[PDB]
C-alpha cells in the first residue's frame, strides 16, 4: 500500500518534471513568427536605411550633372506643363 | 526525445478541438455536433454548419455528440465526426498515427462502457495503431505544474468541480453542477428577446443564434459583481444616503437587426450571480447548487475521503480558474470572494492563465501537455489486444 | 554567406509559379520567371508512369498537381518542381560556364507554402528537398507570414488571398496564424469570368477574360466617366463595351466578406481583434484590378463597422436639437481600415502590390540570409537530427 | 543536359523513409508509421526558359 501510492507520487511528479522542462524548453510556433518579424524589421531598417541612400545618391548625381550643364518626375511635369503654357 | 508525433481529439460538450502534437495551436476546432441531411449525409464544420443553417433546407436537425455526463453519444455519428477530421483536417489515415482522446473526470460508473465502444470505434472500425484516453481536470492540473489543485470548470454544459488530491481525481468528490455556459445562454436568450422583434429546424436555427450574436453577447455584455449583487446593492443605497454603478448603461449592437441594445450594469450582475444564486432562477433550485456551496460541497466531500483541515489549505492554495465562462470578466475576484467567505480562515492561491486563448483551448493543450511527454510507458496505451480481451468470452 | 544570386525563392499557385532565382542586391524586384503548374504523365505498360514537359507522342495526360491552391498528387508536385530547379540549374549552367564555382554552389531555397498542404505533404516535399534535390538550406514560409512582412511587419491583421478558384481568410495575431480559423472559399477571379459570361453570353470567354485584365475593367464605388469604351484584343480586334465592363464583382466579395467576418468574430481576446480589424491586407493577382481593394473594404465597413446605427443617432441629434456623447460600444470593430504599404520599393511601386506576398518573402529572405544564425531554416545537419520533422523545429 | 549530374554539381547525409515502426521500453504490441532513418520515372528532359520569361 504504501509504497503504492509512493509510486503513484512519483509517477506524477515525474510527469510534472517532465512538464515544467518542456516549458523552458519548448519555444512554439509562434516563438518562431515573433522573432522573426523582430527580425525582420531590423532587416527593413538597414535595407530601407540603404534604400534611402540609393536615392539621395541618384538626385545627387543628377543635381552635379545639372550644374555641369517622385520629385524626378514631379518636375518633369512641372516643367512639361510649365513648357506646354509655353508651347501654347 | 522521441521519434513521433499524434493525433489530439479533444470532444467537448461544445468545441470538439483536434490537431498534431507537433504545434502549439489546434489544427482546427468545431462544434461538438452536426448536421444530418437527407440520402445520409452528415454536416462537420463551423463554416459549413454554418453554411448549412443559410441554406434553411427542410429535414436538416442538429445533434449533439456530447451528452450531459461529457460523454459520446451518438457512437455512429462519433466514427462519422472523426471520419471527417482524418479526412478533411487531419488529412490523413487514422492507420498511420497514434491517438490520444480525453474525457472529463466522472465517478467511475461508465468507464467500462464506454472504453468498450472506444474499443470498437478505434480499433474494430478505424484500427488505429494506438489508444490512449486521459482526463482533463487531470491534465489541466499538471499542465500548471500542480500535483494537487481544486480544478474549477467555469465551462458550458454546466460546472464541473475536480479535487485533484496528490495526483488524485477524487471521483467521490468530483462534481457536476447542472448549471454552466449553456444555461446562461439559456437566460440570455430570454432576456433579451423582449427587445427582439417577435418578442427542429427552429432549433437549427437555435443553434445558429447561439454560435453567433448570443457569443457575441456574452463576451463582453456579461460581468461578475464583486460582491453578491444584493448585498452591494444595499450597501450602495446605504453609502447614497450617507457613487452607485449600478445604474450604468451598457450598449450592444443586435447585428441582425442593426438595433442598440442597452443594459444596466445591475442587469449584466444578474446574470452572472444566476451561478451563484440559482434559487433566484426558480423555485426547483437550492441555495446550495450556487457555486459556492458546490464547492463548499465538494471540498468537504473531498475532505471525507481522506485529515480535513491539511485538505482544505491544500485545495485552498491550488485552486485553478478555468473553462471558458471564467473568462467573464470579475468572474475570477468573486470565486476568490466566495472562497473566503466560506473559509475565512484559509489563506487563498488561486490561478489564472490571462491569456483568453490559453483558457479557451486549455483542456486540449492539456492533452497536448501529456501527449507530449518522452517516457512512452507512463500511459496505458491500448491497443487491438485489449479489444480482443474484452470481447473473448 | 549568402550569395545574392544564389538565392531561391519559388512561389507557387494554382495557375502558375513564380520563380526567382537570385536577388537585385541593391533592391528588390519583380519575379521574372513564370511557369504554367503542369506537367504531363505517360501510363506505360502495366500502369508505369512517366513525367514529361510536353505530351510526349500524344500519349501523356495534362497534369495538373495543385488544383485550389491544395496539392493534389504530391508525386507529380515534386516532379513538377524538380523539373523546375533543374531547369534553372541548366539555364544558368549554359549562360555561364564557371556557374558552379560560384552561384550554381551553395543555393538557398525559399518555398512558400499555400496553408492547405497537409503535415504529412509537407514532410514529404521537404524529403525530396534534401533526397532529390539535395538541397541543403530550406525555408517553407507560410505565404500568409510573408504576407505579414510586406505591409512593414504588421503584428495584427488579416490576409485576404484572391486565387482563381478559391479565397482563402487568413488572421494574424501576435504575428502568429490562427490555424484553427483560418479558412477558404471555393470562389475566386474565375467566378468573375463566369458572372461575365452569364452576363453577356454571346461574347467568346476569350473576350470577357481578356476584358477582366483589360483596364476598361474595373470595380467602381477616366473610363468611369464615359458610358462606353473599347479594348484591343488578343486578335487585334477592337472591343466595343458599354457599363458592363464594372460589373460581375460583388459576387465575389461578399462571399469574401461572409467569411471575413465569421473569421474574426471568432478571436478571443478582442483587444487584439480591435487591431486587427485596423489593418487589413489584400492580395492576389485579380485585386490588382483598379478600385477592387477599395470595394472590398467598403463591402467589410459596410458590413461590420459597429456605429450607432443610423437612425439611432440621428434621434441622438434629434434629441439634441431641442452635444452629444459619443455612444460608445462593447463591441467591435469600430475603426476598419486597409494596412498602409512600404513605399521604399519603387519596383514593386511601379509594378503594383499585387504579387507583394513575393516582396514580402523577398525581405525577409534577406533578413534570414545575412543573419550569422540558421535560427530559422533547415540545414543539412538539422535534416540529419530529425528528419523531415526537423520543419516543426524551424516552423514559424 | 543530363538534370540528374547538374544536381550532383549542385550545392557541393543520412536519408529517411516513411514506414512502420514498433515502440519499446520491453518491444509493445502496436506499431506506427513515421521517418525513420532508413536502411543503409523521372521528368526526362529540361524546360525551355526564355518562353516563361516575363520579356
Ligand atoms: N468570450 C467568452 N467568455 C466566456 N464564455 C464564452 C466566451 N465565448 C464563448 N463562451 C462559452 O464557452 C463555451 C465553450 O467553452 P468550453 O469549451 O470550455 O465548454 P466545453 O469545453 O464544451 O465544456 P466542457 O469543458 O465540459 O467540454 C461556449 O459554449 C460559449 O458559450
Amino acid at each position: 500500500r504504501k509504497k503504492e501510492r509512493n509510486l503513484h507520487l512519483q509517477k506524477i511528479n515525474s510527469i510534472i518534471d517532465f512538464i515544467k522542462e518542456r516549458q523552458s524548453e519548448q519555444w512554439s510556433r509562434q516563438e518562431r513568427c515573433f522573432q522573426f518579424g523582430r527580425l525582420g524589421a531590423s532587416l527593413h531598417n538597414q535595407m530601407e536605411k540603404d534604400e534611402q541612400k540609393r536615392i539621395e545618391r541618384t538626385a545627387k548625381q543628377r543635381l552635379a550633372a545639372l550644374k555641369s550643364n517622385l520629385l524626378d518626375q514631379t518636375k518633369d511635369t512641372r516643367i512639361t506643363q510649365l513648357l506646354r503654357q509655353t508651347n501654347s | 526525445t522521441l521519434n513521433r508525433k499524434c493525433v489530439v481529439i479533444h470532444n467537448g460538450s461544445h468545441r470538439t478541438v483536434a490537431g498534431f502534437s507537433n504545434v502549439e495551436l489546434p489544427q482546427c476546432i468545431i462544434p461538438s455536433s452536426y448536421i444530418k441531411r437527407t440520402e445520409a449525409e452528415f454536416i462537420f464544420g463551423t463554416y459549413n454548419m454554418i453554411d448549412a443553417a443559410a441554406e434553411k433546407r427542410n429535414g436538416d436537425e442538429v445533434y449533439t455528440l456530447v451528452d450531459s455526463q461529457g460523454l459520446p453519444y451518438n457512437w455512429d455519428a462519433l466514427e462519422m465526426q472523426w471520419r471527417y477530421l482524418y479526412d478533411t483536417q487531419l488529412k490523413v489515415s487514422p492507420e498511420e498515427l497514434p491517438l490520444v482522446i480525453t474525457m472529463p473526470a466522472t465517478n467511475g460508473k461508465p468507464d467500462m462502457a464506454i472504453l468498450e465502444r472506444y474499443y470498437e470505434l478505434a480499433f474494430d472500425k478505424l484500427n488505429v495503431p494506438v489508444f490512449q484516453i486521459v482526463i482533463e481536470p487531470l491534465a489541466i492540473a499538471l499542465s500548471m505544474g500542480k500535483s494537487s489543485a481544486f480544478v474549477i470548470d467555469i465551462g458550458a454544459s454546466g460546472c464541473n468541480v475536480t479535487p485533484i488530491i496528490d495526483g488524485i481525481v477524487v471521483k467521490n468528490a468530483v462534481v457536476r453542477s447542472k448549471f454552466g455556459g449553456d444555461f446562461l445562454d439559456f437566460q440570455v436568450h430570454e432576456r433579451l428577446a423582449p427587445l427582439i422583434k417577435e418578442e427542429q429546424k427552429r432549433s437549427t436555427d437555435v443553434w445558429y443564434e447561439a454560435s453567433t450574436w448570443i457569443q457575441q453577447f456574452k463576451s463582453t455584455m456579461l460581468q461578475v459583481s464583486e460582491k453578491d449583487l444584493f448585498e452591494l446593492e444595499r450597501y450602495y443605497k446605504e453609502q447614497a444616503d450617507i457613487n452607485n454603478p449600478l445604474v450604468q448603461k451598457k450598449n450592444f449592437l443586435f447585428k441582425p437587426l442593426n438595433k442598440t441594445l442597452t443594459l444596466d450594469l445591475k442587469e449584466c450582475y444578474q446574470f452572472a450571480e444566476y451561478l451563484f444564486k440559482p434559487q433566484l432562477i426558480s423555485d426547483k433550485f437550492s441555495p446550495e447548487d450556487g457555486l459556492g456551496p458546490l464547492m463548499a460541497k465538494s471540498v468537504k466531500k473531498a475532505g471525507a475521503s481522506i485529515s480535513p483541515e491539511q485538505v482544505y489549505s491544500l485545495l485552498l492554495t491550488n485552486v485553478i480558474i478555468t473553462g471558458s465562462t471564467s473568462l467573464i470578466e470579475g468572474m475570477e475576484q468573486r470565486i476568490i470572494k466566495e472562497l473566503s467567505i466560506r473559509f475565512p480562515q484559509y489563506k487563498l492561491t488561486t490561478f489564472a492563465n490571462q491569456v483568453m486563448m490559453d483558457r479557451k483551448i486549455q483542456g486540449w493543450l492539456g492533452a497536448l501537455t501529456m501527449a507530449n511527454l518522452p517516457s512512452w510507458s507512463l500511459g496505458k496505451w491500448y491497443s487491438k489486444e485489449d479489444y480482443e480481451t474484452l470481447k473473448r468470452d | 554567406p549568402f550569395r545574392q544570386d544564389s538565392i531561391l525563392i519559388i512561389y507557387p499557385r494554382s495557375q502558375t509559379t513564380l520563380v526567382q532565382f537570385g536577388l537585385n542586391e541593391e533592391t528588390f524586384t519583380v519575379p521574372e520567371l513564370e511557369i504554367p503548374t503542369q506537367i504531363y504523365r505517360t501510363t506505360r505498360q502495366d500502369g508505369s508512369y512517366t513525367y514529361h514537359s510536353t505530351n510526349k507522342d500524344n500519349k501523356a495526360e495534362l497534369i495538373k498537381p495543385i488544383q485550389n491552391g491544395e496539392i493534389i498528387d504530391i508525386s507529380a508536385f515534386t516532379q513538377f518542381l524538380r523539373l523546375i530547379f533543374v531547369s534553372i540549374l541548366s539555364d544558368r549552367a549554359n549562360k555561364n560556364q564557371d556557374a558552379f564555382e560560384a552561384e550554381l554552389s551553395n543555393i538557398p531555397l525559399l518555398l512558400i507554402t499555400h496553408h492547405s498542404w497537409s503535415q504529412s505533404d509537407l514532410e514529404i516535399i521537404t524529403q525530396y528537398v534534401f533526397e532529390s534535390l539535395e538541397i541543403n538550406n530550406l525555408i517553407q514560409l507560410p505565404a500568409s507570414l510573408a504576407a505579414t512582412y510586406s505591409m512593414i511587419s504588421l503584428q495584427n491583421c488579416c490576409i485576404i488571398d484572391v486565387g482563381t478558384h478559391h479565397t482563402d481568410i487568413i488572421p494574424i495575431v501576435d504575428y502568429a496564424q490562427l490555424d484553427h480559423l483560418v479558412s477558404s472559399i471555393p470562389m475566386g477571379g474565375q467566378s468573375i469570368n463566369d458572372s461575365l459570361k452569364k452576363l453577356l453570353p454571346q461574347w467568346d470567354d476569350d473576350q470577357i477574360e481578356s476584358l477582366k485584365k483589360s483596364p476598361i475593367f474595373e470595380v467602381l464605388s477616366k473610363n468611369s466617366d464615359l458610358e462606353f469604351n473599347t479594348f484591343w484584343d488578343e486578335k487585334g480586334n477592337e472591343i466595343k463595351v458599354g457599363k458592363q465592363r464594372f460589373q460581375g464583382c460583388n459576387n465575389l466579395i461578399k462571399n469574401i466578406s461572409n467569411r471575413v467576418g465569421l473569421t474574426l468574430d471568432n478571436i478571443d481576446d478582442i483587444n487584439k481583434a480591435k487591431a486587427v480589424w485596423e489593418n487589413i491586407i489584400i492580395v492576389g493577382g485579380t485585386t490588382s484590378i483598379s478600385g477592387f481593394k477599395e470595394a472590398l473594404l467598403g463591402q467589410l465597413l459596410k458590413d461590420h463597422l459597429i456605429i450607432e446605427p443610423e437612425e439611432e443617432k440621428s434621434k441622438r441629434e434629434e434629441e439634441a436639437k431641442s452635444f452629444v456623447p459619443t455612444i460608445e460600444y462593447v463591441q467591435c470593430p469600430t475603426v476598419i481600415k486597409l494596412a498602409k504599404y512600404p513605399d521604399y520599393f519603387p519596383e514593386w511601386k511601379k509594378s503594383g502590390y499585387s504579387e507583394i506576398i513575393f516582396l514580402g518573402a523577398q525581405i525577409v529572405s534577406k533578413q534570414i540570409f545575412t543573419h550569422p544564425k540558421d535560427t530559422f531554416y533547415i540545414t543539412r545537419e538539422k535534416y540529419n537530427m530529425k528528419g523531415p520533422a526537423a520543419l516543426w523545429d524551424v516552423q514559424f | 543536359m543530363d538534370p540528374q549530374t547538374l544536381i550532383t554539381k549542385a550545392n557541393k547525409k543520412e536519408s529517411w523513409r516513411y514506414d512502420w515502426y514498433q515502440p519499446s521500453k520491453e518491444k509493445y504490441p502496436f506499431r506506427y508509421k513515421t521517418w525513420l532513418r532508413n536502411q543503409e520515372e523521372s521528368c526526362e528532359d529540361i524546360l525551355d526558359l526564355k518562353e516563361f520569361d516575363r520579356r
